[PDB]
């Protein structure tokens, strides 16, 4: 506790924030290309939605790691 | 540099067009129904009077309004890629000014339709004593013609072989600038343009029997120099060797018309495939190519309606 | 012979045109709903619920009595311009607008300013913070008059309640949207949409129960079977769909429900910014000198007006932005846009 | 709270800042593509605003982790 | 012992700075696309300003979390 | 003796990275505005309003710096 | 622990966050090219899915390292 | 006691340095666009210089914060 | 069982593994974009594109070996 | 001074280094545009030189801040 | 011992990680151009692979420094 | 003795590294545009070398600050 | 004699890693342009390899600094 | 002592690695344009190599600071 809890919160916050940064970095070009595709044709909305939703697995893994850090702290 | 801010207005211009149903309805037209359908179209913004030349000037003004701002609305890399997109009318006006200088025709005798340079720079370079001085009076900062005519300008002032070498230097500088930037989509189209230029020169020069390696340039990938010599010889088998490349249906056609139509359809399908990179310049290149194909087909269709040409007469030009 | 039949039913009424059927009080909400497309002719226009909720959310967001006074004064100026009866022509904006649009805007401004003054009294904020000098609200630190509901400078008692209320409003809106989606799937006999809305509601109930049980307090006994039945209902309607509408769609609906706390965040941020501006101005004016209070108060009011022109438009829009993002998409509102009622004009 | 309270707030703050950084990183390309698509036509804006508002779950997870860190303290 | 308030304010400053960095990162492409659209036609500057103002929710949530940190301070 | 300087360090980091983000926005904003101004002088006010729209982050950073100065 | 366990957990969180950042940096251009190829033709859906799933090897290595760090926590 | 006046000086230096970094980040594109406009037309030097020098307010606010830190110390 | 070295060694191993993962993903971004363009061009050179994509994993393998060595001699 | 002298030197060095980084970041695109303008014509040599040397005001302010810090050190 | 061994391992990890980051940074554009030349023709396998394998020297030097630090460890 | 020597060395190293980073950031685009303009013609090569050497003033100011730090040490 | 050898190893690791980062940053565009020249001209492989080897001077200086640090401790 | 000595090498590493980072950042685009010019013509190789070798002045100043630090300790 104390230095353990503060460093645990620091590491969990770094993990969650950098996972969110990577997911947004993927989602930038993913949503840009999906919006360009929907501007070409809206008939591929499902595959483009799947391609946009694909960047959330790293966020789910980071949330699980943060839950493991909260259970350990 | 803005590949998306100009692309917003490019998508705005691509959303406003006359579809193929407007031509299929005008497939039975006699230039009055066609004059109304073009008067109803975007060319109706420029439809001033009547006649084949009036519809010609209206289509020219419509294309120069829908596509002529692409030289503007960008600064830097995007402006450079846009200036090295519609190099046809600019090099046409440059060769026309060179012809008026080396032949004796007046500068007011030339029409010099809009390419990439203003009328003042062309008027300053038309009356010019030196070829390097003319290329410097017409030296725009992003002009590769300024980097090509000045490079080939250490041969003569205004000659014919010097003009052919300057055109080869312009195509080589275009391919070198296409390789000289992050152009995964644009260098392919530029090399396809250079290779199709060499292939169309061999197709229209089928039976000339000249030196093929002197006619073959550098940068092509669709054929080889041995295939270039086999096509310089009167054989469409090397033209039949184009399989798996972008020349899909082009095999066994030795006429300059059939080979040029196959090259034009292959280039239309290639530039139409630029929509995979929409936030770059491939969407603007696809829109410019579609506008050019539809505008040239509309010029052919306006002539076909003013002359009463048949549907079987506009059939080989109504394919693209 | 005028065969005056009705329109086609909820199964493919697409060539049938659309038109709003709202009350006279609900007539001005049609102008804001005109930003959206026309309906599916059997799709429920939520424009009355839009005028119910976005006025209440904008009231809870905008709780400055000086800002509401400026809104009422601008409404009086626009009412004088509508008494001049010209088209509202701002060549700066290059927009000549109908005076009926200006009257609908003034009516919406009054209907929003009622809730704005109501929640500003609930926030206890008079022209920003006039309670620093004259405590017309009652705090335990500075009791000058009767108490205010929201402290707005103290938040440790206010953060949990504000977050709970902002969660509850979005949860009720998400429940209403899922119920409207299921009712539209039932009325259109679209059992795919009905089963999808039912599975969304079941998964949302199970996820909310599991979140409040595990992440909240203890005693998850009443919520264990709740989360189990919610997950079972979500899996059952997923099998009744079998379209691989995965956990991403449920998480998207969950984030759409969770986005309602940003309204409370933005209202608290605007209140804290106005309070900090008024407090720094009152400090450097009266607490630094008590004689240059007029010039310092003028500088503070100019800075507050600049901050208002910078931020209050976005503060009013983001409630409407979240409303259009949530209530429309929960009911669909992107399905072929119907047809428009386009008769002959005879403009006169 | 000693080393716990001083560093746990920093661990929450780094998470919130990096999550907002990734959210804005997605939002740059998403807003540019959506502005180009809306400049194409004012008719497909319903999917454009949907793709624009889809990049919010990272900031949502960051705010939830901030609430969890506030409750854990 | 008196190094918890300063560390909490350091983490809140990191939060606010990285959140404003991400907000300006979104606003770069957003305002560039909105300017390139509204300069073409003066008829969609309001919808462009809507997308330009849509990204301030990150700065609002960062200020709210910073106020939560100041209340915990 | 340690909660008085680290608060100022965090406020300085906040103000600096807020100015960094505001300049990151204003780079593309001023580039597009200068391109529009070189296109036409008649589009000055809309570009000026679009450039002035980015000042909210700088205002929030100045408010955070003032609040940290009031704390420290 | 109080001093070593916090540093180990901070390093594990930094590992997971940087792995997610690199995975998103790959997935940006991956999803861009995949959306372009799907807009070309839907026949390359399985190939684009395999190309999108290829970017998870570093995240799986980080997950195995996080499991080993939780076992050595 | 030490490490507090130097800490405030390091924070003011970080503020001034990153504010100058943001001012230069704006000034890069500002000067490039101004050079392009002046090469297009040298008669438009005044408004281009105004748009270039508009980005000095961040450095001005950083210098004001540094003066406030010098007055506080 | 160091008072701070036992955590700092694992923290450095995690920094190594995360930076190797970031560099491998940074190479794999351009590698997968070029391979996707080549496969959309022709689905015949999939083996060469797969080899060019798998070439970027050597740094991740070296970082994993260094992390295994750091977990062993911790 | 103790250790605060090295801390003041660290803060002044970080300020001067970040000011030089922002000045070079401003100078990059400005010098590319000035080299393009000089390759265009020689009549815009002094204007491009003034536009390139305009970025040194941030370096001058950073040098003044470093001089004030050395006067404090 | 104490904290020196973990600090030396942290330095070796930073060396190996950022050396691998630089090697991948080179390899990104190098393999992009190599895969472009491979998409041009398959007659460059003896040169594109050479240009790819040319960049492993920095990773080898970083691994040598890491082994020297592990021998120091 | 005192760790202010190592702290001043850390700050001087940060100053020198960031100054060389900014100078190289300018020199990237400067040398690219200069190599392009010299491949055009060597007629403006003197002004090109002047514009290339214009970026050394930041390194000069950083070396002046480093010499002040070394003389104070 | 506390954390001096470990901090020296940390500094040497930072030097080696960021020097290899800069060498790979050069070698990215260097190898891309060299592969473009090699696909353009197979007889231009020698100058391309010379330009590829031209960027390893920073790596050689970093290895020399690593050997100097190994001698200094 | 055992704390000031490792921090001086840490500062030397922060100088050396970031200076080589800036040097390679300069060398990237410069070598790209130089290889493009050499693929254009192998006649301007002298000025191209001059521009390639010109950017080492910041690395020379950083190595001078590193040698001064090695002479100090």
């Amino acid at each position: 506790g104390g230095l353990d809890r503060g460093l645990i919160a620091v590491g969990m916050g770094l993990a969650v924030g950098l996972a969110a940064l990577g997911t947004g970095v993927a989602q930038a070009r993913i949503g840009a290309a999906g919006v360009g595709a929907i501007a070409e044709d809206r008939s591929n909305f499902g595959t483009a939605l799947i391609f946009l939703l694909l960047p959330e697995t790293l966020v789910i893994f980071g949330l699980l790691i943060a839950f493991i850090l909260n259970g350990r702290l | 540099d803005d590949f998306a801010y100009l692309n917003a207005r490019v998508r705005v211009r691509r959303g406003t067009l006359l579809k193929e149903s407007f031509f299929q309805e005008a497939l039975d037209l006699s230039f009055a129904d066609f004059l109304r359908l073009l008067s109803e179209t975007v060319y109706g913004g420029e439809l001033a009077g009547q006649g084949l030349p009036d519809v010609d000037r209206a289509v020219l003004r419509t294309q120069a309004k829908l596509v002529g701002d692409l030289p503007r609305l960008v600064t830097g890399e995007a402006r450079e890629a846009v200036r090295l997109l519609l190099l046809r009318n600019d090099l046409h006006n440059l060769q026309a000014l060179l012809r008026a200088k080396a032949t004796g025709r007046p500068f007011e005798e030339v029409l010099l339709l809009p390419g990439t340079l203003r009328e003042e720079v062309w008027r300053q370079a038309y009356e010019a004593q030196d070829p390097a001085g003319m290329a410097q009076v017409l030296a725009v900062p992003g002009h590769p013609l300024a980097r090509a005519l000045r490079a080939v300008l250490r041969e003569t002032q205004d000659l014919a072989r010097v003009e052919a070498l300057l055109a080869k230097r312009f195509f080589e500088d275009v391919a070198k600038a296409a390789k000289g930037l992050d152009q995964p989509a644009l260098r392919d189209y530029l090399a396809l343009e250079v290779d199709a230029e060499n292939l169309r020169t061999a197709f229209k020069l089928q039976g000339s029997g000249l030196a093929p390696d002197a006619f073959f340039l550098k940068g092509g990938r669709f054929v080889d120099r041995v295939r270039f010599a086999r096509l310089m010889e009167g054989d469409y088998a090397v033209l039949d060797e184009l399989s798996g490349t972008p020349f899909s249906g082009l095999s066994g056609v030795r006429d300059l018309k059939a080979l040029e139509r196959g090259l034009r359809c292959v280039l239309l399908k290639e530039a139409k495939k630029g929509v995979q990179d929409p936030l770059g310049v491939g969407l603007v290149l696809a829109y410019v190519k579609e506008r050019e194909w539809e505008a040239v087909r509309l010029r052919l269709l306006a002539r076909r309606a003013y002359f009463g040409l048949p549907r079987a007469q506009v059939e080989e030009e109504v394919v693209c | 012979v005028y065969a005056f039949e009705p329109v086609d039913e909820h199964h493919e009424a697409d060539r049938i045109p659309v038109v709003l059927d709202n009350p006279p009080w609900a007539k001005p909400f049609e102008l804001l709903v005109s930003f959206l497309n026309t309906p599916k002719y059997g799709t429920f226009d939520p424009t009355p619920v839009v005028p119910v909720f976005f006025p209440f959310w904008f009231g809870m967001i905008v709780g400055d009595i000086g800002y509401a006074l400026l809104f009422y004064l601008v409404g009086r100026w626009l009412s004088g311009y509508v008494k001049r009866n010209e088209p509202l022509v701002i060549d700066l904006f290059a927009l000549k607008l109908k005076p009926q649009v200006i009257g609908k805007l003034v009516h919406i401004l009054n209907w929003m300013v009622f809730w704005t003054v109501v929640w500003g009294v609930i926030y206890g904020e008079f022209f920003g913070t006039f309670l620093e000098h004259l405590g017309v609200f009652g705090t335990p630190e500075h009791p000058g008059l009767i108490p205010i509901l929201i402290h707005r400078i103290d938040t440790a008692k206010t953060a949990n309640l504000l977050i709970l209320l902002s969660v509850a409003f979005g949860v009720v809106l998400v429940f209403f949207g899922l119920a409207l989606r299921a009712y539209l799937g039932l009325k259109h006999r679209h059992m795919a949409h009905f089963w999808e809305g039912v599975g969304y509601l079941g998964g949302l109930v199970g996820v909310l129960a599991l979140a409040a049980s595990y992440l909240g307090n203890l005693q998850a006994g009443w919520l264990q079977g709740l989360m189990y039945l919610g997950f079972g209902v979500f899996l059952l309607a997923v099998l009744m769909s079998r379209i691989w509408l995965m956990i991403p769609e449920i998480f998207t609906q969950a984030g759409h429900i969770l986005s309602h706390i940003r309204i409370y965040a933005v209202g608290a941020a605007g209140g804290i910014l106005a309070g900090l501006l008024t407090d720094v101005g009152f400090a450097l004016a009266e607490r630094l000198g008590l004689l240059g209070v007029l010039l310092g108060l003028l500088v503070a009011g100019v800075l507050h007006l600049l901050i208002l022109l910078l931020t209050t438009l976005g503060h009013m829009l983001q409630p409407i932005r979240l409303l259009w993002v949530e209530f429309f998409t929960k009911f669909g509102f992107y399905e072929e846009n119907g047809r428009p009622y386009r008769p002959f004009k005879s403009v006169r």
